[PDB]
RNA sequence: CUUUCU
RNA sequence: CCUGGUCCACCCGUGACGCUGAGGCGCGAAAGCGUGGGGAGCAAACCGGAUUAGAUACCCGGGUAGUCCACGCCCUAAACGAUGCGCGCUAGGUCUCUGGGUCUCCUGGGGGCCGAAGCUAACGCGUUAAGCGCGCCGCCUGGGGAGUACGGCCGCAAGGC
RNA sequence: UAGCGCCGGCCAACUCCGUGCCAGCAGCCGCGGUAAUACGGAGGGCGCGAGCGUUACCCGGAUUCACUGGGCGUAAAGGGCGUGUAGGCGGCCUGGGGCGUCCCAUGUGAAAGACCACGGCUCAACCGUGGGGGAGCGUGGGAUACGCUCAGGCUAGACG
């Protein structure tokens, strides 16, 4: 079975971006879509849209990259240099609003899932709440 | 107790010139005047590239040997500046500069740091009246630092306060040569002091 | 302008019927303490020659360090081979907390306050490269912002 | 300088073992071979050629690189048809990268052509008088186009990048813009200004280059007449 | 073929 | 004759019924053990020839257990891909085995080789991962002492764990 | 009154003499078999200083039991394979619950110690006063994204 959907997605994204795919599909789920929403907002992806692959619902995730580079290996700088699951089944990770980490001295973000929806860390901190520490991204 | 022993040898080992004597240390004799090399049988041999350690060790030895202080005290003073808010490098110097024996010296009451220590010890000093003979007493802002009335007649205190006529004083100080008084206005800042020291190193040395 | 710290010089040897045949290698760091650091590893028949070649190679391999008030914009952990270097930014008066190798680079880098840690293989040469590499990846909220514009 | 009906030549090339990365520039297969999409070949031509005027109308140099026998001649032609230098026979390792060195070679060439006219023309055993003949022979066999370059080029026009992989790599290490008429069998990503189309065939190579050489002059106040290289297209 | 040690 | 696994096409049925798996139970090369049978060739041990300084060996001639069958036991191994299982994801090229197709190519299952990205100490691995991830089991923590001692459990014994 | 340790490298501090794989040093690597900065003394030096050095033990260095933070093709490390119990883990949509989880208030979290401030003893050590922090748990109120649970639905896993 597909043991962990949220990881499965971050990974697909991680994998696609690593070989510079333009778009990339992932089996859709409300929760997954919600995360991408932040992904798009924080400007980590061009964005995404609901599509239908072989009859079943997916989510194209339009990737984004830095510009072409100089000298050897003109491969673009990543926009998503990092992205890691944190809470994982059989090892859930919950944090109090006071225990919310500051990803990459603020240059990166962490996506929490709270009873107030799935906000980022600044959003959560602002709203004074905590929750499952889904993943960091920078 | 404090070092006590040939002092200009430190002057020489530390390369830099240290004023651990006041007079003479200005006369063509601080030895750093034609002999800026370390003491001992090897003074003049080539110097091998010092190790990261060496450097830090030396820098500390320098600063410390200046205010003539036991590593014991020096260290604790450091560990204190460490805890206190504010750039440690500064805070630390500010604290060394707050020792009574230092101020007595920074106020021209004494020719050197050593001498000022003795003045403090032999009770020739005042701190807002009450005499204080603890050379490691922390002089703080507002404190007036007089001279023992009884001692005010002492030739030394006279000669010293005499030549003090004219000489300016640190911007964190101020002295009334008349009544032989002086006030500790504020903790001197790093910029205020011109010590031949790289305290960033001294910090790093206690990092190890 | 460019200061020059020499990390390590080693002797090493090759074999030939008839004897061992050494050649030295020297790791050199070069920086202006402004924000430009350069690492070079040069080898050659005699120590001097090696050191020189190294400086040469170093100057030809510079990195732009985002020094922000003596420190670095954020934590980095770079693994070069079995060597892993860790860089944490620190406030004023902290000083440079790092091993002889990472330090020597960080210093000519113009870095004044950082927390450091060498994990894994502690091979100067590989740790050195790790350090350099870590610096190469340092970014600013500016760049980060720039990259996530559009 | 242009045209869209360049279907007259270039377009599709290379059986089918391509280089997945050249996927974009491909239109489809036919009887087995891929088909380079020319409309794109166009979009690229513009962009590329533009970059060339810039470089050209600036007095900038461009090292033409063509080892591929299928263009070995066209490269001399066009390159000579402009004060431009070229590497025609073998691309020596480090021409770009170890320039100050390979230069010493172009020095020797000159320093020799001298003796073979000087008072010493006939001096020392004809043996040396022969070894020196050789000295030049080869010196001139590879440094006839690389002759010019007094300093590192400001760019490089490579025939087939794959075949010329080394030339490219070097330039890149030196951040020397890379231009190239490349197709199916190559890594487009290593090319700065690409001309996706038949890496092989003279009828193709001849066109693109010549037009590109014209464009150079048609941007240097020379406004020269038709190319003497169309002759090598039979 | 076998054909030890230093 | 009896019977297991497995793959493809159609997409027809059920509707998360799934994955991993401490124990348990079972299977488990060879040699070995027990009872009975068999025994051509081969062949530990053994009996001889030769070689050698010696030859308890290699070479030559014989030769018993055994190798074979049955029923029961033993349970180990370089039991190896020295690489636990499942799922998703990340260029291709080439050869091959088997199925389907509109069958000079596409497509599914499997076996190989070269390889993108990436990983790796290196060697190498690279959609048959040693890459990117998640789930569950097992296992490692300097060498020798030592797979030994002691204890326990299993075995007829050898011996195993 | 000034002593004690050290000066081959880790590690700050180098020379002469004596000895000759001896006598000895030694934490590890090692040093000593006639030019020893490594033994013994001396001169000189480095570091601490009424202390200095040793031994012992604990934490550190040791991401070397790795939660933070490690690994198992050839370095130590995949179980000989399967079937499978407990246990761990669980696709998409919706609804109820609100156990986990998050939030607020409140009680508790003694004093001492730790932290900050000011103060007392000539300073400090020591001590006094005041202030702030504090996981955990109790009670009440709230949230529901995720996990759990219950119910309903689905076909993309699985089975047929
Ligand atoms: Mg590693
Ligand atoms: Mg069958
Ligand atoms: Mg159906
Ligand atoms: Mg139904
Ligand atoms: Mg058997
Ligand atoms: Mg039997
Ligand atoms: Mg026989
Ligand atoms: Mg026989
Ligand atoms: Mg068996
Ligand atoms: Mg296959
Ligand atoms: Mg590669
Ligand atoms: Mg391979
Ligand atoms: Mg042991
Ligand atoms: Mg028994
Ligand atoms: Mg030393
Ligand atoms: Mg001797
Ligand atoms: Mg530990
Ligand atoms: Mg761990
Ligand atoms: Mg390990
Ligand atoms: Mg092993
Ligand atoms: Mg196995
Ligand atoms: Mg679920
Ligand atoms: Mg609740
Ligand atoms: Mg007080
Ligand atoms: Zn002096």
């Amino acid at each position: 079975m597909l043991t962990d959907p949220i990881a499965d997605m971050l990974t697909r994204i991680r994998n696609a971006t690593r070989v510079y795919k333009e778009s990339t599909d992932v089996p859709a789920s409300r929760f997954k879509e919600e995360i991408l929403r932040i992904l798009a907002r924080e400007g980590f992806i061009k964005g995404y849209e609901r599509v239908d692959v072989d009859g079943k619902p997916y989510l194209r995730v339009y990737l984004k990259y830095g510009p072409r580079r100089q000298g050897p290996d003109p491969r673009p700088e990543q926009v998503i240099h990092h992205i890691r699951r944190i809470s994982k089944p059989g090892r859930r990770v919950y944090v109090g609003v006071k225990e919310i980490p500051r990803v990459r001295r603020g240059l990166g973000i962490a996506i929490l899932s709270t009873s107030k929806g799935v906000l980022t860390d600044r959003e959560a901190r602002k709203l004074g709440v905590g929750g499952e520490l889904i993943c960091e991204v920078w | 107790g404090r070092y006590i022993g040939p002092v200009c040898r430190l002057c020489r080992r530390e390369g830099v010139k240290l004023y651990l004597k006041g007079e003479r240390c200005y006369s063509p004799k601080c030895a750093m005047e034609r002999r800026p090399y370390p003491p001992g049988q090897h003074g003049q041999k080539r110097a091998r590239r010092p190790s990261d350690y060496a450097v830090r060790l030396r820098e500390k030895q320098k600063l410390r040997r200046i205010y003539g202080i036991s590593e014991r005290q020096f260290r604790n003073l450091f560990e204190e500046a460490s805890k206190k808010k504010g750039v440690t490098g500064s805070v630390f110097l500010g604290l060394l500069e707050s020792r009574l024996d230092n101020v007595v010296y920074r106020l021209g009451f004494a020719v050197s740091r050593r001498q000022a220590r003795q003045l403090v010890r032999h009770g020739h000093i005042t701190v807002n009246g009450r005499r204080v003979d603890l050379p490691s007493y922390r002089v703080r802002p507002g404190d007036e630092i007089a001279v023992a009335e009884k001692s005010r007649n002492l030739e030394l205190i006279r000669q010293n306060l005499e030549a003090m006529k004219g000489r300016k004083v640190g911007p964190w100080l101020s002295l009334d040569v008349e009544g032989m008084k002086g006030k500790f206005l504020r903790l001197p800042d790093r910029e205020d002091l011109a010590l031949p020291v790289q305290e960033n190193l001294v910090i790093e040395f206690y990092s190890r | 302008d460019f200061e020059e710290k020499m990390i390590l010089i080693r002797r090493t040897a090759r074999m030939q019927a008839g004897g061992r045949r050494f050649r030295f290698g020297a790791l050199v760091v070069v920086g202006d303490r402004q924000g430009r650091v350069g690492l070079g590893f040069g080898k050659a028949p005699e120590v001097p020659l090696a050191v020189q070649k190294a400086g040469y190679y170093a100057r030809r391999n510079m990195v732009e360090v985002p020094l922000q008030n003596g420190t670095i914009p954020h934590e980095i952990e770079v693994e070069f081979g079995a060597s892993k270097i860790v860089l944490k930014p620190a406030a004023p008066g902290t000083g440079v907390i790092a091993g002889a190798v990472p330090r020597a680079i960080l210093e000519l880098a113009g870095v004044t306050d950082i927390l450091t840690k060498e994990l894994g293989s502690r091979n100067p040469i590989n740790i050195a490269y790790a350090t350099m590499e870590a610096l190469r990846q340092l970014r600013t909220k500016a760049d980060v912002e720039r990259l996530r514009k559009g | 300088v242009k045209e869209l009906l360049e279907a007259g030549v270039h377009f599709g090339h290379e059986r089918k073992r391509w280089n997945p990365k050249f996927a974009r520039y491909i239109y489809a297969e036919r009887n087995g071979i891929h088909i380079i999409d020319l409309q794109k070949t166009m979009e690229e031509l513009e962009r590329t050629f533009r970059f060339i005027e810039d470089l050209a109308m600036r007095g900038g140099t461009i090292l033409f690189v063509g080892t591929k026998k299928q263009a070995q001649d066209i490269v001399r032609m066009e390159a000579e048809r402009a004060g431009m230098p070229y590497v025609n026979q073998r691309w020596l390792g480090g021409m770009l990268t170890n320039f100050k060195t390979i230069s010493q070679r172009v020095h020797r060439l000159e320093e020799l052509e001298a003796l073979f006219a000087s008072p010493e023309i006939e001096e020392r055993p004809k043996k040396e008088q022969v070894r020196l003949k050789h000295e030049l022979e080869r010196l001139q066999k590879y440094l006839s186009g690389f002759r010019l370059l007094k300093r590192l080029p400001d760019a490089i026009f490579v025939v087939d990048p794959t075949k010329e992989a080394i030339a490219v790599r070097e330039a890149r290490k030196l951040f020397i813009p890379v231009i190239a008429l490349a197709d199916t069998d190559s890594d487009p990503d290593l090319v700065d200004y690409i001309i996706p189309g038949n890496d092989d065939a003279i009828r193709s190579i001849q066109l693109i280059l010549s037009r590109a050489v014209d464009l150079i002059i048609q941007a240097r106040g020379g406004v020269v007449e038709p190319s003497p290289s169309y002759a090598l297209v039979q």
